[PDB]
């Protein structure tokens, strides 16, 4: 991640080797909302893209502060081999390089999970990740993540000329919430 | 992250730029006939005229003075001239006077620097503008007849 | 060509004051109602937005703090309140009953609806038409976030709903599942319009080959016309054209003198580019205000939407509801829901009476000089005899005390006719 | 448990957190050389310093602004919740309601309203079979080559 | 379906019996029914004519969207910063570089 001044282009970022078609005398690449994206440098011609020299698609998976202050790290829209490569480890804390590549990665489909372990068994949601997949703190001390249990799966015996009938019943009263006004909030012109 | 290193990289040119045959001719030409010249692959080192040469004004628009060492310019144009010390200050977009009605008028899109200095001495003798167009002229523009009215 | 509106075809009806007509033989036709349910959650990140990773830019946003704490918080608010509306239209029965061995349930044809077997996937041959009909900027932070229930769960929420209801009765959300045959859960289904119970019974076969014909009706509709599911393609272009604005007001410069910071930071000295850097971060920050603001708006539609929705899951799908023109044009409103990107399509199977026939009418009989009123149907006429009959199908039966019940006398209603009533 | 009635706590919260961003967005600048206008008006002359008040209350009026439209909105969709309790009231606790998983799950719709801090409770009396058995059955009855339903 | 012809006393009579009230009911007081109809609709006619608020939900639309647009009107009235309210002004006693 560094700071470049190519031609009066200031900018910030990581150059990587890439084979944009330029003419002959282009010497930045307009890309996306007017982004400066792939650069020529002046000696030894060639195309330079600037990849942002970090990540920003990365989540933060967390209980309470409070809890536990224990936490987990998503990275989307990637591999979890690459992740090393998208996250730039040469020079990020020694802290983060622990999350960066370690023994409890995982791979889903909205990117890779590191700080949890998968069992196989499935619970309901706490924390809702995405992409049928959710963490929980409850599961000696760790985060777990897990598939959704849409629910127990059952079967019923339609045998084309039976039928069941309830014989007892039961009585059970059921709680609903529902609001009804917000607090009257009156902002004054003067004193504000 | 954070940024560390610079990847300073500007293109391979050995010429050193001539400013004594610019800022230091003979005689500078008249106001209503200045003369432009075209300045081409050299660079703007702006360090040998820290000597000797007392900058009265040096006002860049579009740009800063600070960062003219930063950029590299497609095509620089300078455009010479020689006028009084009062009328230093019409020099400017968006201005009247004599010299930026009836001498020299700036765009109101300008970008670039205007560089002028006192000397009294390496010029004496007489100069002539012009005061009295029927017109004010379009910027950028020149005019050289004598006798139109 | 220019014209004036046909507000439609001008009828007439003749009210003749003693004439009701009553209809003879009936149809079975399915409607599709197509609702959305959420929209992308689009979740635009502090950095990398404003600021192409530039110090000066983020050291002067470190006075803005509070604001995208705030975008940020009411994004990732709605992306909730989305997941949990998707969790609400379609979770709502907790057991995922397994599909039937037979898809022919009494004579009616259910494999359009479930998936076949020999399939590793959920998605049905119809939720398969949906999908192919239904088709659907991250330097600047604006990252799509994948819903929290993918579609093979979905699917999987449909498969059981539909199952359920081939399977079960009415008591597929009350309790647990309650076996009844299919040909007697129609039957009361219909018991439960004022067609009487035996009406399915003696025209079974014409009634399946009605449904059949329905679905296959239907299908080749989903297949021939693309406009059908407009309403989630209109949906995704509006998330499209509203991030293609907001990529588009990113563009321009609000007063400053380029709309690109990187030229500004080059040109400029600090002190005199200050001025431009927060002249450009004013007018994104009040962009992304904008943006959150429309999105806030756009939810709450998608939210009232997808209320309906369960609404009409909770009404028409684990039962029958009684509603005039609620779930289809027609008298029962039993439903089968279907998946869709961002949305339902709900499978109305709706009754309409088809043929008509003239008689002539009165409201009580006079018999011994006392007044007889029916208990249920009206009280028909041929040319020689007085039948009474049901209101929503002809099958007429004698006048019979069973039938009738008696009240007032024969002097105190008006438009009465007499003849003698069977005991 | 004191998760039950959350729904009217995420309400208080949000107004709660409406009001707290709005004193936190009171703390900044807009552009000008200080948050407060107390220093504002002090240190500069009248000239200079009504450019930054104007840029101060150029940024405090969309303040208020977003604010108001959030209220709005928040308004609206409490208007429809509102609307929604209005109808339950009028269809669960004054008559019997015969829509499927309306009020509670169950068969009957009898309800009973109590009042809540900025909000309305339910308790929804609702009827469910537990036991069940297993039969065989046929739609129709024959007799005397009659068939009976 | 299609508009299936029914008398309209007996079309009462089944408005009756969808309620729990049974069906004889209106056949012995068919003119005091009437008869209650048609002052009903002399009085909400009387109502209607008499009290100009009951309709005032519309009013209450129709004003808002005039003070909107009243609003935005009066809002083009100010400078917001600039030297003047109006660009004619700006435009003349200014130069392009500065009234930009
Ligand atoms: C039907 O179910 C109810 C409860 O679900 C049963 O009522 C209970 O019966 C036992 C046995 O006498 C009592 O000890 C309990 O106090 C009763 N009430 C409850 C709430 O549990 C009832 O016995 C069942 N009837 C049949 C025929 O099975
Ligand atoms: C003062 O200015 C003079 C002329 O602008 C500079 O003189 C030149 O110096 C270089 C190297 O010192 C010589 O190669 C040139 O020949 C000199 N030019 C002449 C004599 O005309 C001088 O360097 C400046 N001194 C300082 C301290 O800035
Ligand atoms: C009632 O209408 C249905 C269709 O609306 C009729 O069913 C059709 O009957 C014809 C003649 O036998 C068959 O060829 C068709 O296959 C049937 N089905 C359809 C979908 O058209 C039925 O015959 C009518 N009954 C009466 C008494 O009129
Ligand atoms: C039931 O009777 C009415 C009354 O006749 C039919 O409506 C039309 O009435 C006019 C005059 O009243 C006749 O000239 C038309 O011939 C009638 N239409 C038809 C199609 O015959 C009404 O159509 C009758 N219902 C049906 C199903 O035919
Ligand atoms: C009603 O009968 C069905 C059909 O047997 C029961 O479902 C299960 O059926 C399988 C084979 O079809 C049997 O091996 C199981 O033993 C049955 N389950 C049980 C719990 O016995 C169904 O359970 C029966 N209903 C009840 C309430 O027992
Ligand atoms: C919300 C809550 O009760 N959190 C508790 C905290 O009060 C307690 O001090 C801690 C002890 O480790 O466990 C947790
Ligand atoms: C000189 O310019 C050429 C042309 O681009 C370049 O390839 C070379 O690397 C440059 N050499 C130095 C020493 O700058
Ligand atoms: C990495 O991701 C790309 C696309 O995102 C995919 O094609 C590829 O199979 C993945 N794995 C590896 C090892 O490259
Ligand atoms: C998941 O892992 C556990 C731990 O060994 C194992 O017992 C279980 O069988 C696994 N699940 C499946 C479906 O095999
Ligand atoms: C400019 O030229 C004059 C006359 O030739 C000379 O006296 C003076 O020293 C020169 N100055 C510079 C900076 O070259
Ligand atoms: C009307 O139907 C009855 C049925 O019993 C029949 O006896 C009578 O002849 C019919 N009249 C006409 C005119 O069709
Ligand atoms: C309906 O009105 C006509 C027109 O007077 C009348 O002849 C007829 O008897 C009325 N119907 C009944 C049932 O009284
Ligand atoms: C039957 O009705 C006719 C005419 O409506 C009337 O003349 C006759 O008296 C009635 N029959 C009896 C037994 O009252």
């Amino acid at each position: 991640c560094v700071n470049f001044n190519f031609n009066g282009l200031r900018g910030t970022g990581v150059l990587t080797d890439s084979d944009k078609r330029f003419q002959s005398f282009q010497q930045f690449g307009r890309d996306s909302a007017d982004f400066t994206d792939s650069v020529r440098d002046p000696q030894t011609l060639q195309i330079l893209d600037i990849s942002p020299c970090s990540f920003g698609g990365v989540s933060v998976i967390t209980p309470g502060t409070q809890t536990s202050s224990k936490v987990a790290v998503l990275y989307q829209d990637v591999n979890c081999t690459d992740v090393p490569t998208a996250l730039g480890l040469d020079q990020i804390s020694a802290a983060w390089r622990v999350y960066a590549i370690g023994n409890d990665v995982f791979q889903t489909q909205a990117g890779c999970l590191v700080g949890a372990e998968h069992t196989n068994i499935s619970y309901e949601c706490d924390i809702p990740i995405g992409a049928g997949v959710c963490a929980s703190y409850n599961s000696t001390n760790s985060i777990i993540a897990y598939a959704m249990s849409i629910g127990a799966e059952s079967s019923i015996a339609y045998s084309n000329n039976s039928i069941a009938i309830p014989t007892n019943f039961s009585i059970q009263v059921t709680t609903e919430v529902l609001p009804v006004s917000v607090s009257k909030t009156s902002v004054d012109c003067t004193m504000y | 992250i954070l940024p560390s290193t610079e990847v300073v990289r500007f293109p391979n040119i050995t010429n050193f730029c001539p400013f004594d045959k610019v800022f230091n001719a003979t005689r500078f030409p008249n106001v209503y006939a200045w003369q432009r010249t075209k300045i081409s692959d050299c660079i703007a080192d702006y360090t040998v005229l820290y000597n000797s040469t007392s900058f009265s004004t040096f006002k860049c628009y579009g740009v800063s003075p600070s960062k003219l060492i930063d950029l590299c310019f497609t095509s620089v144009y300078a455009d010479t001239f020689l006028i009084r010390f009062s009328e230093v200050r019409q020099i400017a977009p968006g201005e009247t006077g004599v010299i930026a009605d009836y001498n020299y008028k700036l765009p109101d899109d300008f970008t670039g620097c205007v560089l002028a200095w006192n000397t009294a001495q390496q010029d004496i003798g007489s100069y002539f503008y012009r005061s009295h167009r029927a017109v004010k002229l379009k910027p950028f523009e020149r005019d050289l007849s004598s006798d139109e009215n | 060509i220019a014209y004036a509106m046909s507000i439609g075809a001008e009828s007439s009806i003749a009210y003749s004051n003693n004439s009701i007509a009553i209809p003879t033989n009936f149809s079975i036709q399915v409607t599709t109602e197509v609702l959305p349910v959420s929209v992308s959650k689009t979740s635009v990140d502090c950095t990398m937005y404003i600021c192409g990773d530039s110090q000066e830019c983020n050291k002067l946003l470190l006075q803005y703090g509070s604001f995208c704490a705030q975008l940020n918080r009411a994004l990732s608010g709605v992306a909730v309140e989305q997941d949990k509306n998707t969790e609400a239209v379609f979770a709502q029965v907790k057991q995922i009953y397994k599909a039937p061995v037979i898809k022919d349930l009494g004579g009616f044809n259910f494999s359009q609806l479930l998936p076949d077997p020999t399939k590793p996937s959920q998605r049905s041959f119809i939720e398969d038409l949906l999908f192919d009909k239904v088709t659907l900027q991250k330097f600047n932070g604006l990252t799509v976030l994948p819903p929290l229930l993918t579609d093979e769960m979905i699917a999987a929420y449909t498969s059981a709903l539909v199952s359920g209801t081939a399977t079960a009765g009415w008591t597929f959300g009350i309790g647990a599942a309650l076996q009844v045959p299919f040909a007697m859960q129609m039957a009361y289904r219909f018991n439960g319009i004022g067609v009487t119970q035996n009406v399915l019974y003696e025209n079974q076969k014409l009634i399946a080959n009605q449904f059949n014909s329905a679905i296959g009706k239907i299908q080749d509709s989903l297949s021939s016309t693309a406009s059908a599911l407009g309403k989630l393609q209109d949906v995704v272009n509006q998330n499209a054209q509203a991030l293609n604005t907001l990529v588009k007001q990113l563009s321009s410069n609000f007063g400053a003198i380029s709309s690109v910071l990187n030229d500004i930071l080059s040109r400029l000295d600090k002190v005199e580019a200050e001025v431009q850097i927060d002249r450009l971060i004013t007018g994104r920050l009040q962009s992304l205000q904008t943006y959150v603001t429309q999105q806030l708006i756009r939810a709450a539609e998608i939210r009232a939407s997808a209320n309906l929705a369960a609404t009409k899951m909770s009404e028409c799908v684990l039962g029958q509801s009684k509603r005039v023109d609620f779930c289809g044009k027609g008298y029962h409103l039993m439903s089968f829901p279907q998946s869709a990107p961002h949305g339902v399509v709900f499978l109305h199977v709706t009754y309409v009476p088809a043929q008509e026939k003239n008689f002539t009418t009165a409201p009580a009989i006079c018999y011994d000089g006392k007044a007889h009123f029916p208990r249920e149907g009206v009280f028909v006429s041929n040319g020689t005899h007085w039948f009474v009959t049901q209101r929503n199908f002809y099958e007429p039966q004698i006048i019979t005390t069973d039938n009738t019940f008696v009240s007032g006398s024969c002097d105190v209603v008006i438009g009465i006719v007499n003849n003698t009533v069977y005991d």
